[PDB]
């Protein structure tokens, strides 16, 4: 067949070890990306999973051919025969191409030498999460790629018209986050082996709030309110108010165990930690309030401490909530 | 033009014996190494290792690969590394390592006109370091990476850090959620095995564990529950239901805190500083409950029959109102001075 | 042996596996069927399901016609790697496995007229987007889409070997499901459009419904009884202040223990599920029971209960609280009404 | 003598077509199989699979490999297997398997003068078996290993357990942490697919779980808590604080036992035998607490207004002192007879 | 350069790596010694241990004799894969790694007389059967057995390079154990019989003793103090019915919390370990203390305690319960006796 003749001629005398225009000009590569799905964001490992169809286009004058056929639509067979850019992902903790049922790769060569190379990738990309506002935290997780060995004088990457395309975002594996939008940038990073053109895609993510409201914020609030029931109980009910005071503390301690459930052991105070800790202080103080009241009135103004607590405790907790939610939902 | 580069490269690789090191039979080949650390993660107390991702570069001159007429540093496809001699460098404490391979094998070969070879690899390695966690969570760990040559001895190959102390970069940019990298340093020495003496390069980090996590999760809950157990000392002795409920629930709460931490914290099966503090707090809440049982028994058991007085019920409570806060403060002072 | 070797060596003589059959003349048609040996676990935590299949593909290659004593060449993967095969990939496929024990689990058969039968044993892990707002009463249609990677529909098309319903077959004892029921399957075909062209996609949807019995006995029944227990305190005398106070807080602590345990088993979704809403309402009921006693205790005049001998003159005694009498009806009714509305909302759909 | 062997082996592999099975175009080649089970580990209920390490031996005769003049069984280097025809044996229920490759590939080739080939592999496989856990932990599981040919139909290949019932060894030495292998069975049969009929060998084990761990940790704590809640029936009706605190804390304890057993036991998302017992005990402590509230309401609610009498609180308590132990014993009797 | 190059090319001329040295004439004898760079983690849950070694093997191959200025050919794995090497495998081995970062961590050295030195760096994960009936006071001897895979003892035998005790060396800093103390290793050689013949086995037994200090401070001491708390309620006045009831039940809940936490660390086995019996007995003492008060409360005539003013001749007051007085001695004594029997039984093994 004439196609066999064309393919044999293109590979005759062809050295895949040499970049196109090796001593003439940088090899300009045009990159596309189709995000199949953004997998789960792993806060503990500071990484997220992404699945893409990665496309790269460049010109290779050694692959020009003259025939009525205007494009050679090939499978992954010829990928290892021609020169392929050494594009790697800089923040990739772990990545792998797909091999079922065959190498998930595409190679198309036009008669003017333009080469389209596509392959499917699954990448575990590093994303350093600033969890200070958790669970009201927003992140922009990057995906950087560049040439491993070719500096900017030899390989230059460039986005196409539609840089990054996304399909049905509702089908993604974002359990804890909602996709907001994406941005793509281009920069030059200087390393010890030269300066490299680095292409980045940033995926904006906002954490969903529904689970934490039902699971933590409301139960912690109800325990705090239940601790105020003591202030309306007679001070002579020593077993009743002490049991109420210490059981809310035990409940609040139980509720505190899920505050850092799926997070790395960071040492700063998150928004969830601040709320739970303050709620613990409130139930702690309600029990200490009765102990002071019981001692001075009986176990020896303080004699009216119940009247003050019926106002101060709801007011201080309402004021805390007012400052807490304003400064975490509107003041960032 | 590109034919001349093709002819030059073909000339270099023709007759090239990959079995022979550069300057074979002569002076040992000097290999310079730089490491750019992309990240450190998975610092495991349980497995006694950490995971390191890095750009590992090796530098040496191979006069067989010197070329003339091309004022360029020829970057070649990384598959040419298989046709060239590269050092047999290995990491002694490496447990599981791989070279990243997306979209191609993350490898670099760059030739230079004088024959110098720049050989770069992107390696994620799980390196073993023994950890002394007896002071956990106030421990400081020193984890190393032992770079050595496997086959060639010091007669055939020599290692050095290319750039001196600047050989390893990216350490200052590393963000570890649980540690701060206090210091890193580089050591070049020789190691003798039963099979000979080999060059060694050592890269060591000093990790100091961040304590702010444990202040909120361990010490503050324990301190606050311990203080709550002292509230019973200010409760009337007749309130048996109140003081017993307060005492035994604080014990239960201390058990809840201790058993929760046994799950979330790494399972380190010997006694650490975290265990001594939790056990110390559990003894205080245990003793505070025993204090009332003593108080109740003195009033009722020894009442009709008729260091504190041990016969006055009020004196025992007033004694405990001072000693329990004082001893727990003394316990913390001894604890924190001994560990901080 | 020499005769058969010459036939095999003649097949690949002047054969270019870089080119699909009928290139430049026709569209390569691939007949596809799937035998599901086992429909493996469905993982909510990964939004994926496992399936073990015999993935069979058949197509015509006129370059492989032969003559000889045999009419079918029952070959292996050693020969198959030398010829052109479809580059079929699973569109929603995660890290899948092509088994290699003890040898490559592939068979290639060539009839004398050039028809090729190519079956491989695979473990396919495929993405199954799950919307768990109705958990645990949720049902999912996990898809299995596959097609060519490099060849558009003008070059390679896929067709089912038989009627689409009968072209995906599940083994009699293949169900490896612990939390789902395989209600049925839907087999279809279509065209997917990309920036690189239009591609044939072959689709199978496996319809799954989660089994609810475990969650009823582990979460719903303990939560219902805890709420009933909290409302049981309304029948205790108003003078039993320590009894009803301990009753209130310990039911609240019991709800917290049940709430935390229930959420530990679910996939780590950040939105509220159906089970989260049921627990939240149960949490509010138990919270309201202790608030109800605070109102009852606030109006308790006397610290002693009825002595069992004195006649109440309707010393004097506390009357039974009107708040208690109303709560004995209002709370069970409202919780019963909520349960009827809750279970009708989710069990029906 | 060694040069004679080299020429003999070279002659055998000269003109040998690996793509052709023995007696190609003739009768099917009979393959006999022996298994030496090294161990069985990780019998997982969650994943419904077990991991098996074994020495998998295959025996067949290949007349192309017959040699003369050498009165020895030639054990060749394992790499000679790549140059020989071997059966395409696979395991249908195999999820993940590998051949051990340290220090070399754990593979054996032993030729015999009459052309017999002994082909061995050290295989670790995670075979899948669905487990019926409705009676867990009082359940018996039957996990198999299906052995089948992939490409060759019954017209081309025949399997048989070599040695009859002796074909599999090492079963009696298996030590499973949670099970005990009651027996094993070898079955030879044919399986028909759409692509033809294939020979199959089946190795099945019967596993009976050991409940000694569950008696002390799972059942006894629930029994003791259930008995503990009956203490309320021996306390006076007016002791509301005592009886309610006992009643609701036993409810909390049963909840603690049940929720923690859910975490520690394998995640089996359908109702098991143990789940019924924990739920049954949780009903008893629920009814015991409900029994007091009925007593409290009868005395205080229906008191001023003026099967046991249902009007005497002492009668209800004395009735409850018998019926609760009796019904719980009856519940245990029905439970244990049903599941044993 | 040329002399070394000619020797490399001449060595493999007419060499068949499919034949062991001395095949059909003598026995191939392999000298083996192991350097343990780190005795890695031991997993009681999986009953396995990891070890990092330099596995050194030496044997004679007369086909590889050479003559030249050099006395040893310090060759790489590139040559080593071309010659015959022993097929050494670990009998109890599991998934193991022959490291090849950044190059195959193997060295081959050939002396002029044909002696080969072949070392490699391995990470061997090996099975270690464990009898945890004495947990956490158990001691184990984790084995490491290796030998030829295909060559019977009439073809390949193994010997230690030096005296067997000194043929396995552990680095001074090569103990990566958190829960165990490595007490030393026992080295021996033997013969095993299989269906395929007799094989030489080289065995190393690493002796481990579990460290108990953690279980004392995490489980044993908290359980002991919880039992003491339950028995300390015998000293409360019998009229404190709510106090002693709350004391009883909460100690039971405390023991339940400790019992569950302890079992999480225990490997999932089916028999009863030493910690299981200690927990079960501590459960019985805490359970019996509450029943003790149930009996004491059954005989409490009066609902009021001693007023602190009146004298009790020998209004009237309840006496101190005889059940309480006996339980103040029996319960501490029986628990003290149990500890003597328990600790002597398991610390003397
Ligand atoms: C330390 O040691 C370890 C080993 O212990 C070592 O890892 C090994 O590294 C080598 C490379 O150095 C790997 O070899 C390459 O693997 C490529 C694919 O890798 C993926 O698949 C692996 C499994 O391979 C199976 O499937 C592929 C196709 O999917 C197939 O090509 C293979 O032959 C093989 O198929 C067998 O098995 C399957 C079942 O599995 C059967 O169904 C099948 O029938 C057959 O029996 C898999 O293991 C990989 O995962 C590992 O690696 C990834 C990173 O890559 C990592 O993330 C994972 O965690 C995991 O570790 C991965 O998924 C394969 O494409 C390469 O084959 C190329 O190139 C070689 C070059 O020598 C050539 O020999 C081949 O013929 C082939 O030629 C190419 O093929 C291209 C694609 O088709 C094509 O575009 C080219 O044109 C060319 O095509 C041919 O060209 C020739 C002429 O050259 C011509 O004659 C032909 O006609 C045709 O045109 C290559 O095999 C090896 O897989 C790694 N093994 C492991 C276990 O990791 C590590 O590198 C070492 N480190 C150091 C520092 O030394
Ligand atoms: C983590 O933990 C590791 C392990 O403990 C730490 O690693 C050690 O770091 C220290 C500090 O960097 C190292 O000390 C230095 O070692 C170098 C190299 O020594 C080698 O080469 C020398 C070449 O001249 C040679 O002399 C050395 O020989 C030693 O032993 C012989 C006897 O056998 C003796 O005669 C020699 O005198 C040596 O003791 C050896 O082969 C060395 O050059 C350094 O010398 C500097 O400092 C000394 C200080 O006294 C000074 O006198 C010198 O003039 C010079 O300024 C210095 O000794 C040590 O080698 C490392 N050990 C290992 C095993 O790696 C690591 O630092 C820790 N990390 C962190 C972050 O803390
Ligand atoms: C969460 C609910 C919160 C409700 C908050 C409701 C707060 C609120 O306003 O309570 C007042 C009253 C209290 O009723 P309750 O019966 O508890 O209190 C009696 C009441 O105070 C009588 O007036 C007293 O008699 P008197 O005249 O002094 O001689 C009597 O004294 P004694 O005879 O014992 O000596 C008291 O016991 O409640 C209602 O009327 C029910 C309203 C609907 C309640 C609907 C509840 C669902
Ligand atoms: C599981 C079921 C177990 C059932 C066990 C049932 C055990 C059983 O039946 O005990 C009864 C008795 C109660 O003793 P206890 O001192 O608690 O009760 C006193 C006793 O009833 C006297 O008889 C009363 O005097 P009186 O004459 O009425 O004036 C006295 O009245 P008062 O002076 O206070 O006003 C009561 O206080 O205990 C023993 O004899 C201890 C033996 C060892 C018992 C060891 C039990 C563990
Ligand atoms: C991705 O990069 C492309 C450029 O490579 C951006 O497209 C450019 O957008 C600016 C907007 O002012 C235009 O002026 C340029 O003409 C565009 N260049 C093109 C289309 O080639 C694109 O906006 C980037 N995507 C982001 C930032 O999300
Ligand atoms: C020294 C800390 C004491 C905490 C409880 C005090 C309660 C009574 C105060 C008078
Ligand atoms: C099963 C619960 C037993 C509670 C104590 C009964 C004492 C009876 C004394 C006659
Ligand atoms: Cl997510
Ligand atoms: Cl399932």
């Amino acid at each position: 067949g004439d196609v066999t003749v064309i393919l044999n001629n293109l590979l005759e005398g062809y050295d895949n070890k040499l970049r196109p225009d090796i001593g003439v000009k940088p090899t300009l590569i045009h990159t596309d990306m189709y995000v199949n799905s953004i997998g789960p964001v792993n806060a503990i490992n500071m990484e997220y999973t992404i699945d893409i169809f990665f496309a790269q286009t460049w010109y290779d004058r050694r692959l020009k051919f003259n025939s009525t056929i205007k494009v050679l639509r090939l499978n992954s067979n010829m990928v290892g025969k021609i020169w392929i850019p050494d594009t790697f992902f800089r923040n990739s903790k772990k990545a792998d191409a797909h091999w079922i049922t065959t190498p998930n790769r595409m190679l198309r060569i036009w008669n003017d030498g333009r080469v389209l190379y596509t392959l499917r990738l699954t990448i575990d990309a590093e994303c350093q999460l600033q969890l200070h506002n958790f669970p009201m935290d927003e992140h922009s997780c990057p995906l950087e790629f560049s040439s491993y060995g070719y500096p900017r004088e030899e390989i230059v990457y460039q986005w196409k018209r539609s840089s990054v395309e996304v399909g049905d975002t509702r089908s993604w594996r974002l359990y804890q986050f909602s996709f907001v939008g994406l941005r793509n940038t281009t920069e030059v990073v200087k390393t010890t082996s030269g300066d490299y053109v680095v292409m980045s895609v940033y995926f904006d993510l906002s954490r969903r709030m529904g689970y934490f409201t039902i699971q933590t914020y409301i139960p912690c609030t109800l325990i705090v309110v239940l601790s105020w029931v003591s202030f309306w109980i007679n001070k002579d009910a020593v077993p009743a108010r002490t049991s109420l005071g210490i059981t809310t503390v035990l409940t609040m301690t139980t509720l505190s165990t899920i505050a850092r459930k799926s997070l790395p052991k960071v040492s700063y105070v998150t928004a969830m930690d601040l709320f739970v800790s303050v709620c613990f202080i409130f139930v702690f103080s309600a029990l200490v309030e009765y102990g002071t009241l019981h001692y001075f009135v009986s176990n020896r103004r303080i004699a009216k401490m119940d009247s003050y607590a019926r106002i101060f405790f709801p007011t201080a907790f309402c004021l805390f909530n007012l400052v807490y939610w304003v400064s975490y939902l509107y003041l960032g | 033009n590109m034919s001349f580069v093709k002819e030059t490269v073909d000339k270099l690789l023709k007759g090239y014996d990959i079995r022979l090191r550069p300057d074979f039979g002569g002076p040992p080949v000097c290999v310079g190494m730089n490491i750019d650390i992309a990240s450190i993660d998975m610092v495991s107390e349980v497995n006694m290792d950490y995971t390191l991702t890095m750009y590992f570069q090796q530098y040496w001159r191979d006069k067989r690969l010197a070329y003339s007429g091309i004022p360029l540093n020829l970057t070649l496809d990384n598959r040419v590394a298989d046709q060239l001699w590269v050092p047999d460098t290995y990491f002694l404490n490496d447990k599981k390592s791989f070279v990243h391979g997306v979209t191609v094998k993350n490898r670099m070969i760059r030739l230079h006109p004088d024959g110098t070879v720049l050989y770069g690899l992107r390696i994620t390695t799980t390196a073993a370091c023994m950890m002394d966690l007896r002071r956990y969570p106030l421990d400081e760990q020193n984890c190393t990476l032992e770079i050595e040559s496997y086959g060639y001895t010091t007669d055939d190959i020599e290692f050095y850090w290319r750039g001196g102390d600047k050989a390893v970069t990216g350490v200052e940019r590393i963000e570890l959620p649980q540690f701060s990298i206090v210091e890193h340093r580089l050591v070049s020495r020789n190691v003798v095995f039963a099979t000979g003496a080999y060059p060694r390069l050592s890269l060591s980090f000093r990790l100091k564990r961040n304590i702010g996590y444990f202040i909120l999760q361990t010490y503050m809950p324990s301190i606050l529950i311990t203080i709550l157990s002292w509230v019973s000392f200010w409760i009337n002795y007749d309130a048996s239901a109140a003081r017993v409920a307060l005492g035994i629930t604080t014990v239960l709460t201390m058990t809840t805190i201790n058993t929760h931490l046994r799950e979330t914290l790494p399972k380190i099966p010997y006694v650490k500083a975290i265990d001594m503090y939790l056990m110390g707090c559990f003894v205080f809440v245990f003793l505070a409950l025993l204090e009332y049982a003593f108080v109740n028994y003195i009033f009722f058991g020894r009442g009709p029959q008729r260091i504190p007085d041990l016969t006055d019920v009020n004196a025992i409570d007033r004694w405990s109102r001072i000693v329990f806060p004082f001893t727990f403060s003394l316990f913390n002072l001894v604890y924190w001075l001994y560990y901080v | 042996t020499t005769v058969f070797t010459r036939i095999l060596d003649r097949l690949l003589d002047g054969y270019d596996n870089r080119l699909r059959p009928g290139l430049g003349e026709r569209v390569t048609e691939v007949k596809t069927d799937i035998f599901v040996t086992s429909f493996g676990p469905v993982s909510d935590h990964d939004m994926e399901y496992t399936i073990d299949v015999f993935f069979r593909q058949s197509w015509k290659d006129e370059r492989l016609k032969f003559k000889g004593p045999m009419t079918v060449l029952r070959l292996n993967n050693l020969m198959a790697s030398k010829i052109w095969t479809p580059d079929t990939f699973f569109h929603n496929g995660k890290k899948s496995v092509a088994h290699n024990m003890t040898m490559p689990n592939k068979l290639l058969r060539i009839t004398e007229d050039g028809t090729l039968l190519y079956t491989m044993r695979l473990t396919v892990r495929a993405e199954c987007p799950m919307h768990l707002e109705d958990f645990p009463m949720d049902a999912h249609a996990c898809p299995l889409k596959f097609g060519s990677y490099a060849y558009t529909r003008a070059e390679v098309v896929y067709e089912w070997t038989r009627e689409p319903a009968r072209s995906v077959v599940v083994a009699e004892d293949g169900s490896r499901l612990n939390q789902y029921d395989l209600l049925g399957q839907t087999v279809d075909s279509g065209i997917v459009q990309s920036s690189t062209g239009e591609y044939v996609v072959m689709t199978t949807h496996f319809h799954l419904k989660r089994k609810i019995g475990y969650f009823v006995i582990q979460t719903y029944l303990p939560c219902i009884m805890t709420v009933i227990l909290s409302q049981v305190s309304f029948w205790l005398n108003r003078e039993s202040v320590p009894a009803r106070t301990v009753f209130g807080v310990t039911t609240v602590l019991t709800m917290t223990t049940l709430s935390i345990s229930a959420r530990n088993s679910l996939p780590k979704v950040a939105y509220a599920t159906a089970m989260d809403w049921f627990i939240a309402v149960c949490y509010a009921f138990v919270f309201s029971a202790l608030i109800e006693f605070a109102t009852v205790n606030y109006f308790t005049k006397r610290g002693y209960a009825w002595d069992g001998k004195s006649v109440v003159p309707e010393k004097t005694f506390n009357s039974v609280s009107k708040i208690d009498r109303l709560s004995r009806i209002a709370f069970p009714l409202l919780f019963g009404i909520f349960n009827l509305v809750y279970w009708a909302t989710y069990l029906n759909r």
